[PDB]
């Protein structure tokens, strides 16, 4: 099937 | 640590969002949407029923791990 990985990292 | 978020394509597709509590949902709706190849103004983002806002964040709106977030198109008239 389909999968999908995304990673965000947010920096302050 | 990261928390793990999912969204639910309206095909079937799964896709798993590792982010933090603390990031900004608006990340979010833009990555998804840049893989999309789509303005983020096409489609919309849903949360417990309810339209998420670009000022959201997870540990604004009481998200836990596996959350799933729904993603649907604007009508085109």
């Amino acid at each position: 099937d389909t999968a999908g990985c995304i990673v965000i990292s947010d920096s302050e | 640590d990261h928390i793990n978020l999912k969204v639910a394509g309206q095909d079937g597709s799964v896709v798993q969002f590792k982010i933090k509590r603390h990031t900004p949902l608006s990340k979010l709706m833009k990555a998804y949407c840049e893989r999309q190849g789509l303005s983020m103004r096409q489609i919309r983002f849903r949360f417990d029923g309810q339209p998420i806002n670009e000022t959201d964040t997870p540990a604004q709106l009481e998200m836990e791990d596996e959350d799933t977030i729904d993603v649907f198109q604007q009508q085109t008239g």
